[PDB]
C-alpha cells in the first residue's frame, strides 16, 4: 500500500559478524516479545516450538539445550537472567522457572492468562503480567503467588502489557487501558494512577504497550502520538509530546532515543519535548527497537538489514545486511557482545 | 370499459315480522350522494 | 363402493367434556360461562340472547358423533334455560 | 434473423421462414 | 426551459405514443426538480402511468404527491386517480378473453380501492367526482359479497356446517342490500337443517318468505 | 490483519483442535472482522461443553488483540470448567392438561446419563408440540436444573402452563391473483369453527408446495384482537408463471410449408385443470394430440382425464391414432391408484425387410416373402390400464427430501389383434445430508418389461429405447440396445442411394446395422450429487440447480435366436451394461424448464453412438 525505500550509502564500518548458528525453528510470523539474553559469557535464547539452549558466548557452542514440548510449549516472554535462575513465560499461561546452571526445571506454575511479556526478578519476586489486565508477583523461591492486582482495558488491541520498571519497593506498569499505574511491590497496593492519553475515536485508537525511572523522572508513551515525563511518587505530568510507538525508547546522556509508530527515528532533550534531530530514510519500513552499542545506535528491520546511526545527529553510519530473513525482535548488547536473533531461529553475534 | 355502469340496483331487505335482522355493521355504508356528474366515456379525466 | 376413498377426518364446532358441562348452573353470568367454556361460535344473530356449543365428528367413513348444548339468557345476561341433546335421533 | 422480446416473459423470433413466439402463463 | 418538451408531451399525450411523452417529462422531472411546473409534471405523470398500465408507479407517484402535497386544491382528483389506479388492479386482459368470472380471485385490491373511493366520497362531497365514485363503490361492494358466497358455497360440499353458518351470518352483517345473501340465505337453511337445530330452521324459512317475491 | 491464531486457555478435557474444528473461523484453509461468527462460536463452544455434563461451565471473557500495522489479529477465550453431574431424574408440575401419563413419558430418561443441555432443549420441544397437537397454542414451558455439588448430580424442574384452547374462526388467503380461491380451499386439512392443532395446519404447507404451482408458501396464526381464545389463519403464496403457448410456422421453396404448435399448462387459466395441446404438419408427416385432466372430478379426490391422439408418416408408411380414459383417486395420504381404457389402431405397409419385425409377424400367422417391401399389417388393439403411484416428496421443482414410485402397465383385453402386457417402473429418491439442503444425494431408477400372451411376440413398436437426456445421459437418443439384421430386392431406392446390405447387389447375406430396435426389457439407474451454486446472482439463486452424476443402463431382447444367429452379437446376454458420467445444470427459466448435461461415455459397445453435449425440456423429476 506504500513505499518502502532503502537507502544508498557507505558502509563505512563494514562491521565483521563474529558467529552466527540455529535454535530450531524460531519465531517465523507470530509476534511475540521472544528474544535472547546474556548473563555470565553465557547467551540464553529459545524457540517458539519450546526448544531452550545456553550457548557459549564467544564461538556459538551449544552448552546447554533442553526442550519443554509434550502440543508444543508455546514459550513466549523472553528469558529473563537474574542470580541462580532463568524464567520463562508461555502463551499456555505457565511459567518455566530454570536454573541458570542446570536447565531442569525447578518449578512450573500457571498465571491464568497468556504471560506475553518480559519477567522481572526484583526485590524478592517475580513480577509476570498477563493479557488480561492482572499483573501478579511469585515467590523466587517455589513460584508461590505473593499478591495480585486487576488493571481494566478496551477489547482493541495487542499491546504486551509491558514490562514493569521498579524503583524503592514499588513498580510501574503501562497498562493497557492508556493509564500508567504505581503499585507498591510487598503488597500489590495501588499507589497513584495517571492517564496519557485520550481521544473521541476510542474505539480504534490504541493504547500503551515500557516506562522508564530515571532520577525520580518517570518517562512514558503511547502508540497514540503521546509521550508525558511523570512525576514518580505522583499522577503529575511535567510536559507532553505528540510521540509514541509500540517499540521500546532508550533514555540516556540526557536524551531520548524513539523509533516512532511510523518508523520515524527521533532524538529528544531530556528535560522537554524539545526535538534534537529526526530521520526518514527508514520511515514506513518496520523497525525494530534501538540499541546503544560501543557509542552507536543500532536498528535492524523486516528485511534483514542492520543500521548503524551516528547518535549525534542521526547520520547514518553504516547499512549491512547480516540475515536476509528479517528481523522482527528485540537486539540486545551488553558488555562489549551484541547479540541478535533473525525472525527464524537463527542468532548472530557480530 | 363500463361493465361497473351494470350492477344491479341495492334493493335492500326488510325484516320479517317478530324476528329482527342482524345489527347492521358500520363498515361499508355509502353515503347518499346527488349523482350529477358524468361517468364511464362521459367523463373528461384530464389533468385539471 | 366410494367406502374404500379415503377422506380426511373433520372436525366441527368447540370441544364439549362431562368435565366442563357438569360445572354450568342457572344463575351464572355470561362472563362465568365464557370462562368455563370459551366463546360461543355459534349463536342467534336475529335478536334472541342465545348460545349453541355444538361438538361434531365424522371420522373413518363412521356414523356421525355429536353432542349438543343450547343455552337461554335473559336480557339481563343471566343463563334461564339448559337443553342438552346427548346424541342424534 | 429479426427477432423481438416485445414484453417481459414473451419471446418472438422472425427467421426460407421459420418464425415463431412465445407466451406462458 | 420546460415550455416547449412540456407542451410536445402534451400533444404527444392528446394523441402519440405516450412512450414519448414518458421519456420527456421524466427528462423534465430529473432537470427541473423544484421549478413551476414541478406538480404539473408529476400529474401528467400519474395520468401516464395510469394510461399507460404502468400502475406500480401511478401509485409511487401518488404517494410521493400526497407526501409533498398534504393539503392541494385538486387532491380530490389525486384520490380518484388513486381508486381508479387500484381497481385496475383486479382485471386480467386472458382471462376476460375467455369469459372467466374473476369474482373469485383474491380480492385485496378490491378493498383498498373501496376504501380509497370511501375517503373520497366522504371528505369532498360536493367533488365532481363522487357521481362515479358512487358507482363504482355500488359495483364493488357486489364484487365484495360474491367472494364470500363462493367461499359458502364450497364449504356445502366439504360439510363444514359451522363455517358455513359463521360465513352466512357474516355476510349478513356486512352486505344485507346486495343479491349475493339473498341468493345465499338458502345455504344457511340448509346448514341449520343438516344439524338439529329445527328452532333456527324455522327462523331462517321466515326470512325466506318475509322475502320472497 | 487476518486472525493468526486462536488459542484457549484452561481447557483440560479437550484439545485445541477438536475445540476449534468446530468454529467457522478458521486460521487455515483467512477471515477478518468477524464479529458474527466470534458470537457464534462462542456459543457453540458453551453448547458443546453443555453437551458433556458439564453444568456450571462458565466464559470469563473474551479479547481480540489487533497486531501492530494491522498485520494479524489474536484472539482468545478465558474457559473456567467443572465437574461432570449425573441427572437423577425429572420432576413435572404446573397446571397439566389432564396428559401427565404422556407428558411424563416423553421426558423419561435412562438413569445414569450425564447432564444435557440439548436433551433440555428436546424435552421441552416435545412437550409444546405435544400440547399443541390436541388444541393449545400458547403453552409456557420452562425448565430449570437444580445442582447438587456434594454428590456431582442434577436434577431437573419442569414447570408447564398450558393456557388454553384456541378456535380458528376464518382462514383466509392472499396473494393467489389467477389461481381460483376453490384451489387452495381443497387443500386445507385445518377445517374452520373447529379446535386448532398445529399437526393440521402444517401438512397445508406439504400439500400446496407438492401440488407444484407456488415457488413459496408462508403460513402464520395471527391472533383476533380483543379475543381471548381465536385465532386468524392466513397463507401468504406466491404464483409462478405456470405453461406456455409455443407456435412456429415453416416455409420456403425447399422447405415447402409445415408448421407446429401447441398449449402446455397445468394450471388452465387458474382452475386446477391441466390441458395439453400438439400438434404438426409437414410434407411427410401429421400428428395431432390432445389431452385433459381435472384433479377433482368429486370433492374427496377423484381424477378423472384422458385423450386422443393421431399420427401419420410416409417414407415405409406407418399410421396409427387411438384414444384413452383414466380415472383415479387416492386411497390414504401418500398413495394413490389408477385405472382406466383405451383403443389404438394403427397400420404399417412397406415394411423395410428385417429379422426383429418378421419373427413377430411369423408368431402372428404372417408370411411376407424374402426381402419383399410389397406387404401391409393392420392392427386394432383394446387395452386395460392401470397404475399405483406413492409420493412423499417435499417440494414441486426441486425436491429435497422423500422418495417417488410410480408402478404403471397394461395388458390387452382378450379379442384384441394382440396379446401382451407390459409394465414399467419409475422410482428417485432424494436424501439430503446437510441441514441446509444444499448438499443432496439423488438416486433415480427405471425397471421396464414387456411379454406376450399365447406364445406370441410383443408387437415391436411398443418395444423399450433408451438412451437420451431423459434417460441415460451422453448416448445418442435411442441407440442402445439391439440393432437391426437385415436381409440380402425391387424397392424404388435399389437404383442408387440405398442401403447397400438391403439391395439386390449390395448383399447376399445377412449383416448388422446401426438401425435402433430396442427390445422387451430394460433397466436404467443413475446417481446425482446435488450441489450449491458456486456464484449466481441473488436473483436466480433459487432457481437453478448444479449436480454431478454416473448413469449406467442396459437393454436386452428376449427370444434372442441366438442358435440360429450365432455368427453375429448375441443379444441375449444382459450384461453388457453402459455406462457413462458427467456434470448437469437444471434451471426453472421464465420460458419453463431446461435442462443441460455434458458427458463422457466412458464404458461403451460395438454399435454404440456417443452425444457428449445435450439439453432438453425434460417435463420429468
Amino acid at each position: 500500500v506504500k513505499m518502502s525505500p532503502l537507502p544508498t550509502v557507505e558502509n563505512q564500518f563494514t562491521p565483521t559478524t563474529a558467529w552466527s548458528t540455529s535454535v530450531g525453528s524460531g519465531i517465523g510470523n507470530f509476534y511475540s516479545n521472544l528474544h535472547p539474553a546474556l548473563a555470565d559469557n553465557v547467551v540464553y535464547a529459545a524457540d517458539r516450538a519450546g526448544l531452550v539452549k545456553a550457548l557459549n558466548a564467544d564461538d556459538g557452542k551449544e552448552i546447554w539445550s533442553v526442550s519443554l514440548a509434550e502440543e508444543p510449549a508455546l514459550l513466549s516472554g523472553g528469558v529473563t537472567v537474574s542470580g541462580g535462575h532463568v524464567y520463562i513465560g508461555s502463551e499456555k499461561a505457565q511459567v518455566y522457572a530454570l536454573n541458570t546452571s542446570d536447565g531442569t526445571v525447578a518449578w512450573q506454575t500457571k498465571v491464568a492468562g497468556e504471560a506475553l511479556s518480559r519477567p522481572v526478578v526484583s526485590d524478592g519476586l517475580v513480577l509476570i503480567h498477563t493479557s488480561n489486565g492482572q499483573l501478579q508477583a511469585l515467590n523466587e523461591a517455589d513460584g508461590a503467588v505473593k499478591w495480585t492486582v486487576n488493571l481494566d482495558m478496551p477489547s482493541l488491541s495487542l499491546r504486551g502489557e509491558s514490562a514493569p520498571t521498579t524503583a524503592f519497593g514499588a513498580a510501574v506498569v503501562g497498562g493497557d487501558n492508556g493509564r500508567v499505574s504505581a503499585v507498591l511491590m510487598e503488597q500489590g497496593q495501588m499507589i497513584w494512577q495517571q492517564r496519557i492519553s485520550q481521544a473521541t475515536g476510542s474505539t480504534e485508537i490504541d493504547r500503551l504497550s515500557t516506562p522508564v525511572v530515571v532520577n525520580g523522572v518517570v518517562f512514558a508513551l503511547a502508540y497514540n502520538g503521546n509521550l508525558t515525563a511523570l512525576d514518580l511518587r505522583s499522577g503529575q505530568i511535567m510536559w507532553k509530546r505528540e510521540l509514541g510507538s509500540v517499540n521500546d525508547f532508550i533514555v540516556d546522556g540526557n536524551r531520548i532515543y524513539l523509533v516512532d509508530q511510523n518508523d520515524r527515528v527521533m532524538a529528544l532533550t531530556i528535560d522537554g519535548g524539545v526535538t534534537l534531530w529526526t530521520q526518514s530514510d527508514l520511515l514506513h519500513r518496520l523497525l525494530t527497537s534501538p540499541v546503544l552499542y560501543n557509542g552507536n545506535l543500532v536498528v535492524g528491520d523486516s528485511e534483514g538489514y542492520l543500521h548503524w546511526i551516528n547518535v549525534e545527529d542521526g547520520r547514518f553510519v553504516a547499512q549491512q545486511k547480516v540475515d536476509s530473513s528479517g528481523f522482527q525482535t528485540e537486539p540486545v548488547a551488553a558488555d562489549g557482545k551484541l547479540l541478535i536473533q533473525a525472525k527464524d531461529g537463527t542468532v548472530y553475534s557480530i | 370499459d363500463e361493465a361497473y355502469l351494470e350492477a344491479a340496483p341495492l334493493a335492500e331487505l326488510h325484516a320479517p315480522a317478530g324476528m329482527i335482522l342482524p345489527v347492521t355493521s358500520g363498515d361499508y355504508a355509502i353515503p347518499v350522494t346527488n349523482g350529477s356528474g358524468a361517468v364511464g366515456k362521459a367523463l373528461d379525466i384530464r389533468p385539471p | 363402493l366410494e367406502r374404500v376413498v379415503y377422506r380426511p377426518d373433520i372436525n366441527q364446532g368447540n370441544y364439549l367434556t362431562a368435565n366442563d358441562v357438569s360445572k354450568i348452573r342457572v344463575g351464572m353470568t355470561q362472563q362465568q360461562v365464557a370462562y368455563a367454556l370459551g366463546t360461543p361460535l355459534m349463536s342467534d344473530p336475529f335478536g334472541t340472547n342465545t348460545w349453541f356449543y355444538v361438538f361434531r365428528q365424522q371420522p373413518g367413513h363412521e356414523g356421525v358423533t355429536q353432542q349438543t348444548l343450547t343455552l337461554t339468557f335473559n336480557s339481563s345476561g343471566v343463563l334461564t334455560n339448559i337443553d342438552n341433546k346427548p346424541a342424534l335421533s | 434473423g429479426l427477432n423481438a422480446e416485445i414484453r417481459d416473459n414473451v419471446r418472438f423470433g422472425l427467421e426460407a421462414v421459420n418464425a415463431n413466439f412465445r407466451y406462458c402463463f | 426551459p420546460p415550455n416547449e418538451i412540456y407542451a410536445t408531451a402534451q400533444q404527444k399525450l392528446q394523441d402519440g405514443n405516450w412512450r414519448q411523452a414518458i421519456t420527456q417529462l421524466e427528462a423534465l422531472d430529473n432537470r427541473y426538480p423544484f421549478g413551476p411546473y414541478s406538480q404539473q409534471v408529476q400529474l401528467d405523470l400519474i395520468y401516464a402511468y395510469y394510461k399507460n398500465a404502468d400502475l406500480p408507479l401511478a401509485q409511487a407517484a401518488i404517494d410521493r404527491f400526497i407526501r409533498l402535497n398534504p393539503t392541494h386544491p385538486n387532491i380530490d382528483y389525486v384520490m380518484y386517480m388513486r381508486g381508479l389506479t387500484n381497481m385496475a388492479l383486479d382485471d386480467s386482459a386472458l382471462q376476460g378473453f375467455f369469459g372467466v368470472d374473476r369474482s373469485d380471485r383474491d380480492p385485496q385490491h378490491a378493498r383498498a380501492a373501496f376504501s380509497d373511493f370511501s375517503k373520497l366520497v366522504r371528505g369532498y362531497p360536493n367533488s365532481q367526482y363522487t357521481t362515479d365514485a358512487t358507482k363504482r363503490l355500488v359495483f364493488l361492494k357486489d364484487r365484495l359479497a360474491k367472494y364470500e358466497y363462493s367461499v359458502a358455497e364450497y364449504y356445502t360440499e366439504r360439510g363444514a356446517w359451522v363455517a358455513v353458518v359463521n360465513r352466512v351470518e357474516g355476510m349478513l352483517r356486512d352486505y344485507p342490500d346486495t343479491q349475493a345473501t339473498r341468493d345465499a340465505l338458502p345455504l344457511m337453511e340448509n346448514a341449520y337443517r343438516q344439524m338439529q337445530m329445527n328452532a333456527q330452521a324455522e327462523k331462517v324459512a321466515k326470512i325466506i318468505a318475509a322475502n320472497s317475491s | 490483519a487476518e486472525i493468526q491464531q486462536i488459542n484457549i486457555v484452561g481447557n483440560h478435557a479437550f484439545t485445541t483442535d477438536e475445540l476449534i474444528s468446530h468454529f467457522q473461523l478458521r486460521d487455515e484453509v483467512d477471515r477478518k472482522y468477524q464479529k458474527q461468527k466470534l458470537a457464534g462460536d462462542l456459543e457453540t463452544l458453551r453448547s458443546y461443553y453443555l453437551d458433556r455434563g458439564y453444568a456450571r461451565f462458565n466464559i470469563d471473557s473474551t479479547q481480540v488483540s489487533l497486531t501492530p500495522d494491522k498485520k494479524g489479529i489474536y484472539v482468545t477465550v478465558n474457559i473456567t470448567e467443572g465437574d461432570q453431574y449425573k441427572l437423577s431424574g425429572v420432576e413435572v408440575s404446573g397446571n397439566l392438561a389432564g396428559h401427565s401419563a404422556e407428558i411424563e413419558q416423553l421426558t423419561k430418561i435412562e438413569p445414569g446419563e450425564l447432564y444435557n443441555g440439548t436433551k433440555v432443549t428436546k424435552m421441552e420441544d416435545d412437550i409444546k408440540k405435544l400440547l399443541g397437537r390436541y388444541g393449545y397454542a400458547y403453552p409456557r414451558v420452562q425448565s430449570m436444573p437444580e445442582i447438587n455439588d456434594a454428590d456431582k448430580t442434577v436434577k431437573l424442574r419442569v414447570n408447564v402452563d398450558a393456557g388454553n384452547r384456541f378456535y380458528v374462526r376464518k382462514i383466509r388467503f392472499e396473494g393467489n391473483d389467477t389461481s381460483k380461491d376453490a384451489v387452495l380451499r381443497r387443500e386445507m386439512r385445518q377445517m374452520e369453527g373447529a379446535w386448532l392443532g398445529s399437526d393440521l395446519v402444517d401438512q397445508g404447507k406439504e400439500r400446496l408446495n407438492r401440488l407444484g404451482f407456488f415457488e413459496t408458501v408462508d403460513t402464520d396464526t395471527q391472533r383476533v384482537p380483543g379475543s381471548p381464545d381465536q385465532v386468524d389463519v392466513v397463507y401468504k403464496v406466491k404464483e409462478r408463471n405456470t405453461g406456455c403457448f409455443n407456435f412456429g410456422i415453416g416455409y420456403g421453396t425447399e422447405s415447402g410449408v409445415s408448421f407446429q404448435a401447441g398449449v402446455q399448462q397445468d394450471n388452465w387459466l387458474g382452475t386446477g385443470y391441466a390441458v395439453g395441446i400438439n400438434g404438426t404438419k409437414n410434407d411427410y408427416q401429421t400428428y395431432a394430440e390432445l389431452s385433459v385432466t381435472n384433479p377433482y372430478f368429486t370433492v374427496d379426490g377423484v381424477s378423472l382425464g384422458g385423450r386422443l391422439f393421431y399420427n401419420d408418416f410416409q417414407a415405409y408408411t406407418n399410421k396409427s391414432y387411438g384414444t384413452d380414459v383414466t380415472l383415479g383417486f387416492p386411497i390414504n395420504e401418500y398413495n394413490s391408484l389408477r385405472a382406466g381404457l383405451g383403443y389404438v389402431h394403427n397400420s404399417l405397409s412397406n415394411m423395410q425387410p428385417q429379422v426383429a419385425m418378421w419373427r413377430y409377424l411369423y408368431s402372428m400367422g404372417e408370411h411376407p416373402s424374402t426381402s419383399d417391401q410389397d406387404n401391409s399389417f393392420k392392427t386394432d388393439d383394446f387395452t386395460f390400464n392401470y397404475g399405483w403411484t406413492y409420493n412423499k416428496l417435499d417440494r414441486g421443482y426441486f425436491p429435497t427430501d422423500g422418495s417417488r414410485v410410480n408402478l404403471t402397465g397394461k395388458v390387452t383385453i382378450p379379442g384384441s389383434d394382440n396379446e401382451y402386457y407390459k409394465v414399467t417402473l419409475d422410482t428417485a429418491t432424494y436424501v439430503p445430508i446437510d441441514d441446509d439442503h444444499k448438499w443432496v444425494v439423488l438416486g433415480r431408477t427405471r425397471w421396464g418389461y414387456g411379454d406376450g400372451l399365447g406364445g406370441k411376440e410383443m408387437p415391436f413398436y411398443e418395444n423399450f429405447y433408451a438412451g437420451g437426456s431423459s434417460t441415460v445421459r451422453g448416448f445418442q437418443s435411442n441407440t442402445i440396445g439391439p440393432k437391426a439384421v437385415y436381409f440380402p430386392q425391387a424397392s424404388n431406392y435399389d437404383p442408387d442411394y440405398d442401403y447397400e446390405c438391403a439391395t439386390q447387389d449390395g448383399a447376399k447375406d445377412l449383416c448388422k446395422s446401426d438401425d435402433a430396435v430396442g427390445g422387451n426389457a430394460m433397466a436404467v439407474a443413475s446417481l446425482e450429487f446435488i450441489t450449491p451454486t458456486p456464484f449466481i446472482s441473488d436473483k436466480y439463486a433459487n432457481s437453478v440447480r448444479t449436480s454431478f452424476f454416473w448413469d449406467m443402463g442396459t437393454v436386452w431382447d428376449t427370444n434372442w435366436d441366438s442358435s440360429q444367429y450365432s455368427g453375429y452379437p448375441d443379444y441375449s446376454d444382459p450384461s453388457n451394461i453402459r455406462m457413462s458420467a458427467g456434470i448437469a445444470l437444471q434451471w426453472m427459466s421464465p420460458l419453463g424448464p431446461l435442462v443441460f448435461s455434458y458427458a463422457q461415455p466412458f464404458k461403451k459397445y460395438d454399435g454404440d453412438k456417443a452425444e457428449q453435449f445435450q439439453f432438453n425440456i425434460g417435463k420429468t423429476w
